[PDB]
Formats: C-alpha cells, structure tokens, sequence
C-alpha cells in the first residue's frame, strides 16, 4: 500500500498532498553540479487549493518588485514516499526543493497541474555574503562554500590538502559555488548536493562503508553498462545518491559485486503502476 | 518528455546577476 | 533535546545526521535487555551498550568530548514499547553537560 | 568462520541468521558440499543445535561485558558493586499482622488463605488454621498478599471469602503489625550509589556547610579553617588551638539537629574551637554538645557558635513621588530584604555588613519613582538603647562572626 | 575440558583446550562404542569440528572472564573497571589564541590560514580577520591534532598568505592550554590507574595524589604526610612545620585549577609546607596561590611546588646480535620508556630514579636480540653541558623532589 506525500512549506503552514489525489513524481539526482529535479503531476485539485499554491508559485516580486530578503521568496517542498502494511509506515525523504515552473497538462473534467521543483533554488542569496578565501586548501574552500550554502557538508577525499589561488573570486552567486567545486579537479572527485547535505567525495569511494545496501530483488535484470551495474527496483527507502550497493544477482551471476551510486531515477506514482527507482552504479575502491 | 529537458535547460541559465 | 523516532521491532538500526555528527545505533534485543551499537562518522564508538532509563549510552568521556552530544533513554529500553511510551533523546554538548551535572548530584 | 566477536570496542553481537549461515557453512564444508541441511535430518538437528549454541553464548558474554561499570550493571551484579559502601538492596516482605479477632459461632474451622480485606483494598491471607472457642471469638495471623508496608489499621477487617459461622474480623490494638519491605529496584540502588559518592566527594568545610545548611531552619553558615599551626587571626577570627575548624549557624533550629549535622559531616581529627572571647556566642557553654554516633554507641562531642546579633537601625529621609506610598511599606521592604526573602540580594547573613548603599538600593527595588535623598545605618547590641542622632553612618562594617537583623521599628522613614 | 585457576600469581583464568579426547568420548557411548573416529570420515570430521568450536567457546569465556581485573583488559574493558573507582577515561582538545601577525596592509587574513612550528604546528585561524590599517593584529587558532602541544613563544613559519603577511608570532600575553588526549595513553591508562584508584576519596594523601592527578596536564605528583610531627624529614625533604602535606606536581598544568584541585582535597586543617629552600621549586615564593573556598568564607592559601629539572644521557653499547640490524631505534625506545608509554613500568616521574639496568631492560623490552653491553646514564641540571664520559656511571639517586627527562639526542648508541 505505497504512501506518497508532497508536503509544500507556505505561510499558513505545510499542506501535505496526500496519496489519495493523483499524484506522479519523476525525480532525477545524480552525482554531478546540476540542481536533480522532479516534476510532478498532481490531479484532482480543488479550486481552493489550487488558490492556494499556484497563487504562491511565481517568479515575479524579485524582478519587477523587490519582496525579497530570505527564504519565503519561492515555496520549499519535500517529498515523503515509501510503503506500509500492518499498522507500520516507511515514509523516508526523497526530494527537497523549491518549485520554478507551474503549468497544466490535464484540461477539465480533471484540472491537473504539473510543477516543476529544483534541489537549491534558493540561488537569489545573498550574492556571496562572506569572500571566499584568497588562498586555502580544497578542504577549507568545500567548508567555506558550506557554510554560504547553509548546508552541512561531507567532505570525504584525498585531494583536500591541496591549495589552491583564488578559489572562486568569480563566482556570482551561491548555485556556482557548487559548479566551481565541480570545475577544479574533475576526473573522478564531483560534488554535488543531497537533500540539504553537501558531498564532496571521489567518484570511486562510498561516502558509507558501514551502509552499504544488499540488494537481492530487482525488477527487470541487473545488467552491465559502459560504467558499471544498472538496474531498477521497487522503491526502498535506503537508497540514497553516492550510496555503496551490494548486488547479488541470479539472471547475471557475473554482475554481482559492491558498487558506489552515480545516479538515480525515482518514479512514484500513487495511482498508476510505475514505482520504480533506477541505480545507475559504478565499480567501488 | 523533451519540453522537460528544456525546461531543465532554461533553468540552469537563471542565476542573480543580468550581467 | 531531540526526540529519536523509534520503531516497534525487536532489531534495527537508525541513522541520523544529530549535532554536526552522523549517528548510526543499531538497537536489538539481547537476552532479556537491549542492547545498542554506537557509530558515529562510521567508525565504531561502541558494542552491545546494555541500555538503561536514565544512563547516557555513550558512557566514557573521550566518546562525547568534546560537544559530541550523548544519547538518553527515558525509561528502561523495550521495544514493545517503542515509539508510544519509551523515547531516545539526544542532548548536544551543552545540554549532556547540563544533564551530567543534574545526575552528578542525584 | 567465528570471526572474533570480542575485539576491543565490547562485544559484537551478530544476528542469528548470520551465525546459522556460519554454522550451515562449516556443516557443508566437513560432511560434503551438498548435503542436505533440511531441519528434519540428523545433520539439520545437529547444525540446528550448534546455532543455538554459538549465540547463546554471545549473547551472555555482551550481557555481562562491561559489568564492573556500576553505571549501567544489574542484578546481584549491581547489588555485589552497591555492598562496597555498604547500600545494600532490601528484602521484600509483606505485612505480618498477628492477633486479629475473629468472632464467630460455637466451633467453626477457620482455613489458611480465608483472604480477608481491609476496608481499602490490601487483601490479607489466614496463615494458620484456627478453631473458635466456646467463648465465641479467637485471633489469628495474617499475612500480606502483595509486598510493603500495607497499612493494616486498627478496624473491622471484612472478609472476601468467608466459610459458614464466621461472623466478623477486627484488628484490635493488640495486634503487632509487623511492616513488611518492597525490595530495591537497580535505578534506586545506581541513585543511591551516586548519593554516596556526592556525599564522600567533599572535603572538611565544605561538607561541613552542606550538611548543616540542609537542617531546616538554618538561614546562613559561616565555615572558617586555620589550617596555619598557629594561635592566630586568619580573616576575621581569632582562633584558639594551632589545627581547628570553626563554624558559625544563624537561624534557631534544633541544637541536636544541627550538632548531629555536625557531627555526620565532622572531617575527623581537626577538632572543633569556640574560638576566643566575643569570636561569636559559645553557646552550649564551654563543653560542646554531645551526640550519639548513629552507628557505635560511643558518643561524641561537637562545638559550634551562634552569630554575634547586632540591631540595625536605618534612617532614610525619602522624597514623596507622584504616586502616594506608605512608610509601613518602605519598612516592610527593608525589613523583607533584610530577612533575604527578595531574589538574587543575599540579605543580612552572617558575616555580611550593613551597607545604607545596599539599603537604599533595596528600597528603590521595591519602591520605585520615590526620590531618595539621605540613607543612614547604625548597629547596637542586642536589647541596647537606640543610636543617637549623628551615630549613624553611610556603611557598617561587621565581623566574620555577626548578624545584623533590622525590624519594622528600627527604620525611622521620614517624608521630606 | 578444564579452566585453570591461577589462584595468585596470574589471577588469570586459562583454558586447557585438550577437548577433541572429551569429544570424541562423547561421541563414543552416545553414538555407540564401535564408532570409527578415525580422520577422513565424516563423523571424523564432525568431531574436529566440535572440538574447534569447543575450544573456541572455552577461549572466548576466558577472556571475557579474564577482562575484569586489570593489566590484562584493553579499551573499554579496563575502563568499566576504571569507571568503577570513577577513574575518568579522557577526551581530546586543542585550542589556543592571541597570537600575534605582523603583516602588510588590510590583508583578509582569512580562517584556517595554515601555519606551523617547529614541532609539527599545523596551526589554524579559528574565525577570519581582516588587518587593521596600522599593521598588527591578534587571532586566535587551534592545533591540528588531538595531542598535548607545547608552542613556542617565538613564530616559527606559515603556509597560507597572500604573500603580503610577513609573519606570525607568539607572544607573553597568549593564552596556551594543553590538551588532555584520549588514551595518548592507552598502556599506561594501568599505570595511572593505580595511582588515581582513590579519586571518588577525599581528605587523605592518597586522594590529593589522585584528584592533583585528574587535574589536566599533570604528568605526576609527590604528596607526603607528616604524620610524626616534630619538624625533622620525613621519607625525604625537609619539613618545617610538623603537621603539612608536601605536594610536588610535574607538567605544565594551570595554576588556578591545579590549587582548585588541591584545596578540593584539603584533609581538614593540615597546612601546606614547600619550603626548605632547594626542596622542589615554589610556585609563587612565599604567600601561594589564594583561591576561595566553595564554602564561601574567606580567601585562604594553597602551597606546592614544581621539581627540580634534570637532565639526562644515555651511552649503550650494543652486539647487534641475531643478524637484525637497528640503528636509531634504542633511543626511541628509551624515551618512550622514559615518557611513560610502556605497560606497567612507570618511567621517569617526579619520585623516580634514573637506572642504567632499567633502561637496558626497557631497551631488551622493545627489541630483544640485540645483547646489551653497557648502558651507563648519569645526569645533570636542566641546563649545563655534557656530564664527560668521566661522569657515566650505572645509577643516580634522582631524590624524593625533582624529575629527569631523557631527551632523543641525548641517548648514543655504539655497535661493539
């Protein structure tokens, strides 16, 4: 019995989107400097609720007005997804974002909108409070573009004693913090934004040796790709981006090994048959 | 779709700064 | 003050960003008490804490100095109960020692 | 295949799934590789046994690790680690009471376990079969069903389950009831492990002016050592032996409560002084006073000095606000602080002198948007004629051993 | 099939193993009397397989067994047992500040901007500062690691600049904490527990030993009673008082605490005694550091002393016996020893005395096979030249008061 909720994040408080409504949520995170999305199609609003939320979705009050110092600007919204049976839930986290588009795909009888989220689009801060160091170690300028971001950070790699001149005195903004971070050194150590966790970690190496996830039961076959191992599964709610697989296959027996997540495919649908998570993974060391 | 791919695309060119 | 979710089942661990730190305790049932694994960072910190109402898991200084933060039971550990009677709290560095200093003089 | 389940980090438990597959694993490996391990064939049973085995052992060893830890130990284990500073778990009995009338009919056979009842609750058992005699009322015994000290008060007990010709039960005032005990639980045990450690934690003064400042009734303490080996002043006393410790207790409690406070904090060896003459009252008169030790019959003596009372007069010549006040309510107000009822301001304590500033800040405190222009103090002896005028200063300073106490009378308010 | 009580010269509980006879005769007359127990058979190797895991079992419950008692548990072990006598078990820290950076003109000394002393610094700025106009600004770093750090009171070098900064330095006014570290001391937690087994304790020699101890930074204390109180000397150092407890504390810990500490454990009115001039070095000449007492009354006085520092050499000669080179690891070895780091052999402390045979049982300790020759020590003053070869000799005295330090270089090594 899945159990799918969009929980937005308003001024009169969190209106949490039920299973019950139509709701569809496509998210895609990947291990790179691009913001994952998710769009979502959410049927069977009513003319209060869609009122109330596409009324406060806007990009306006920041370009032709100013209403704007903070958070507030544009509505956050989570995503709580899993499964229950016998009295006991599963809900986890799997999106955290603000909304940037709003339109609608079903005409009436059914009035069905589809937003369009995106992790951190909070990029209208503050233009870079605080300057970045003159010249620091990779490690500090990751710790510096944290604390900017407002996100607690992993930093996990063996290119963190390394200094470096004028780490970011070009960047704009707090989203090309992300993107610079990405731009030096990238042949394997990319990081990227979990949710509200910053991880900055070599391709091949799992931010967690101790959670690593045992997979067994897959949807489809696991199969090989250019890079490692892909396959899809029912939705479990330990599955996290840059997480350690433990693949245990019966069609491919050759498949089978430990492997770091690059990306992931989340599809739920509460009322429709795909609920399915897609793990691109690559060879873990 | 292709209309979320550019929607995607036309996102990723908003930042704070016109120039 | 935070309040751990608990689930009523007899083995489980949960993993929690807590205090700047990355918890992983894995609470099971030993005999006729419980018992919990303590990882923080993953590293091991702990095995098989026997877990009481009242006693901080992490028991010895060098685990919650400095400002680590510590893990509090308010009753006796019973996973029947787990959830709707009996909560994990975890204190931070100031309020363990706030906490150490109310127990130190009982 | 075992691992090592110790290591260092206390012991690792794993699931008994696992610790089943490590069992099927080296089955398979001794009797062949593809053998059939179904749980109804003898070799099923055998690694069924061995999966039994191999955990119930781990799970005593991570059960009693770290048992040398009183913080977190149970049991006899707990109780073993509590019997070192003698805190010892109780027994858990029940009421015992003996004598309860019954009265009857000619020969009726009162049964073990007749379960009579108080008139709440706390159901009793008969533990011996009585017979009534021809005078028509005898007494048994009775015993406690649940454990503690169940009331068994002096009434008309009602019976539960009653046989033929038994009218009535009564606990008359003959009765010994004997109170029964309610054990110990692990978290009272660990408390009082840590009672005792907080007690034993403290040296000589400081355990001295714990102890006695938990006496009721004792507003303040003074606790001054010599710790020189000379007959001198330190701060403001001038002792009298060369190693001795002088205390001094305001308030008027109990003197047997305050010298056995005394006496349970007493550090041993540095004995007790009057100090010199006028070093604060020696009451009690030259011998202290004696106590007796709670845990041998030898008694022993203790000495300890109430303040040097001093009466304090305060003249103030406020200006009137706006609003109207009284002077009863300036009076009151320093009469309050005085007393050290207001938060924060210690007050009039021993060994605290008598500052008009503080006054005057006390009576703004309480009293605010009054204008006040001159604040005096004067202290006297007890029961002395009042200061004249121009006796009276800005700040008096007071001894080590002295208590200034100010009433509703001795503040001379004056609306100018 | 038996577990061996060593009832006390070991207190050690060992197994005997010898079980695959015991199971195999379980195997017999269970199984009937004729059973081939012969290897290569399956019942063969179902009995090696019990007798492994038996064994196993009876390995595990031995050391488990064998955990409570010390100098045979390891982390988290010993340390229920430490716990259990309230020896703390310790953290790590690192922090320091004030120090100074002269520098060009509003330079963004920005945070973390690596620097280092000479041994190892690795040095960060905690927050970043901006340089005032004038050209001298003051911040505030920690250290790197988790370790007792002594900087020196001079800037040594920097790493992170925009090549404008000319320098950092230390100066007088810094404030330097050092740092209490895990345990290093994990083999020596045994050594200091012993020492440190009446912390919980107040009011006697043993307890001031162990809370003086507990205070960070301490590396040792001397405490001494007077118990015969007529002047004279007492297990060395001259007491001129009669009645007074001698405290000779090593280290660089903080004077505040460490007097905190001391009066914490005051006995009752025994005074301090430091002096008889040569004996250990006063910490503030006459009129120690004053305190206040938590029974608040009075400002009193708490005397002790630092050691006299010495300095010393060590000349081994060595075989190089049993074909295993070693070059430079003899002198590691000897101030490890020296510092403290080896298991049950406490090395150079306040009371200790500077032995060439325990410096060579410390060498054959670390590295055996070498065949120590000669290993003559001597010592010197703090400061003072070499002592000449004249001086080497197999002993020194080392006195009640004072403390040796060997330092890398002044061990020499020959290959006879």
């Amino acid at each position: 019995k899945r159990i799918l909720r969009v929980t937005f994040n308003m001024p009169y408080g969190p209106e949490v989107i039920r299973e019950d409504l139509d709701v569809r949520v496509r998210i895609m995170k990947a291990a790179l400097r691009i913001q994952n999305r998710a769009t979502m199609e959410i049927f069977g609003l009513t003319t209060q609720l869609r009122e109330s939320l596409l009324s406060q979705f806007t990009a306006w009050k920041h370009r032709q007005r100013q209403v704007g110092r903070e958070d507030e600007l544009m509505i956050k919204v989570s995503v709580e997804a899993g499964y229950s049976d016998q009295g006991r839930e599963q809900v986890s986290r799997v999106f955290v974002g603000e909304v940037a588009i709003v339109d609608i795909i079903s005409p009436p009888p059914d009035i069905g909108i589809r937003i369009q989220c995106y992790t951190r689009q909070i990029d209208r801060t503050k233009t870079i409070r605080n300057m970045p160091p003159a010249n620091t170690t990779f490690v500090k300028f990751v710790e510096w573009g944290a604390n900017e971001m407002g996100l607690n950070f992993i930093c996990d790699t063996s290119y963190n004693d390394q200094v470096l001149k004028n780490p970011g005195r070009s960047i704009t903004v707090a989203s090309a913090i992300l993107a610079s971070i990405q731009d030096m050194y990238m042949p394997d150590v990319a990081a990227f934004v979990d949710d509200d966790i910053l991880i900055v970690k070599d391709r091949d190496k799992v931010i967690r040796p101790d959670e690593v996830t045992n997979v067994n039961s897959f949807v489809g076959i696991p199969s090989w790709s250019e890079w490692g191992v892909e396959f899809q599964c029912l939705f479990e709610p330990s599955i996290r981006v840059a997480g350690g697989v433990a693949v245990e296959s019966l069609m491919n027996p050759s498949v089978n090994g430990n492997y770091v997540i690059t990306a992931l495919e989340y599809d739920l649908a509460s009322r429709d048959r795909p609920f399915y998570i897609k793990v691109m993974g690559s060879p873990a060391a | 779709q292709l209309t979320t791919a550019i929607q995607d695309a036309q996102n990723d060119s908003a930042t704070k700064i016109l120039y | 003050m935070k309040k751990i979710p608990l689930t009523a089942v007899p083995n489980q661990a949960i993993s929690f960003n807590a205090g700047s730190s990355y918890w992983k305790i894995r609470l099971y049932q030993n005999m006729d008490m419980m018992n919990a694994d303590i990882s923080r960072d993953g590293v091991i910190v702990c095995h098989g804490v026997r877990c009481f109402g009242g006693i901080p898991l992490l028991q010895y200084s060098r685990q919650y100095r400095p400002d680590y933060g510590n893990f509090v039971f308010d009753r006796d550990a019973d996973w029947t109960l787990f959830g709707d009677g009996i909560n994990l709290f975890y204190l931070d560095g100031a309020e363990f020692a706030e906490y150490q200093a109310l127990a130190t003089r009982k | 295949a075992n691992y090592n389940y110790i290591v260092d980090t206390g012991v690792i438990v794993a699931d008994t799934a696992d610790v089943l597959s490590d069992v099927e694993a080296e089955f398979r490996a001794a009797l062949g590789a593809n053998i059939n391990l179904a749980a109804s064939t003898p070799q099923g049973s055998l690694v069924a046994a061995e999966a039994i085995a191999r955990s119930s052992v781990m799970r005593n060893e991570a059960r009693i690790a770290n048992t040398i830890n009183p913080n977190v130990s149970f049991g006899t284990f707990l109780d073993a680690i509590c019997a070192l500073m003698g805190i010892e778990r109780g027994s858990d009995l029940s009421t015992f009471g003996y004598g309860v009338q019954v009265t009857g009919r000619s020969q009726t056979r009162i049964s073990t376990g007749s379960r009579v009842q108080t008139p709440a609750g706390a159901i009793f058992t008969v533990l011996s079969d009585v017979t009534i005699p021809a005078g028509g009322v005898a007494t048994i015994d009775i015993k406690s069903q649940e454990y503690g000290n169940i009331p068994l008060p002096v009434g008309n007990l009602i019976i539960i389950d009653g046989t033929i010709g038994w009218s009535g039960a009564k606990v008359i005032a003959s009765t010994r009831v004997d109170p029964g005990s309610r054990q110990m639980s692990d978290a009272e045990l660990k408390n009082a492990r840590v009672n005792r450690l907080a007690i034993q934690g403290r040296n000589s003064t400081m355990a001295i002016k714990a102890y006695v400042s938990a006496v009721p009734n004792v507003t303040s303490v003074n606790v001054i050592e010599n710790n020189t080996g000379a007959v001198q002043v330190v701060n403001g006393v001038s002792f009298t032996l060369p190693y001795a410790v002088w205390v001094c207790v305001a308030g008027n409690p109990d003197k047997q409560a305050v010298a056995d406070a005394l006496w349970a904090a007493h550090n041993g060896g540095t004995p007790w002084d009057y100090g010199a003459t006028n070093n604060g009252v020696p009451v009690d008169g030259p011998n202290g006073v004696p106590v007796r030790d709670p845990a041998s019959g030898r008694k022993y003596v203790v000495k300890w000095t109430t303040p040097i009372m001093y009466d304090g007069y305060v003249n103030v010549t406020v200006q009137q606000g706006s609003s109207s006040v009284a002077p009863e309510a300036i009076q009151n107000a320093v009469v309050n602080y005085a007393q050290g009822k207001v938060e924060g301001e210690e007050g009039l304590v021993v060994g605290a002198s008598l500052s008009a500033f503080e006054v005057a800040g006390a009576i703004a405190r309480e009293i605010p948007g009054i204008y006040i222009k001159l604040c005096q103090v004067a202290c006297v002896a007890a029961g002395s004629p009042a200061p004249a005028p121009g006796d009276f200063t800005s700040e008096y300073v007071m001894s080590a051993f002295g208590q200034a106490t100010i009433s509703v009378g001795n503040v001379r308010v004056t609306f100018v």
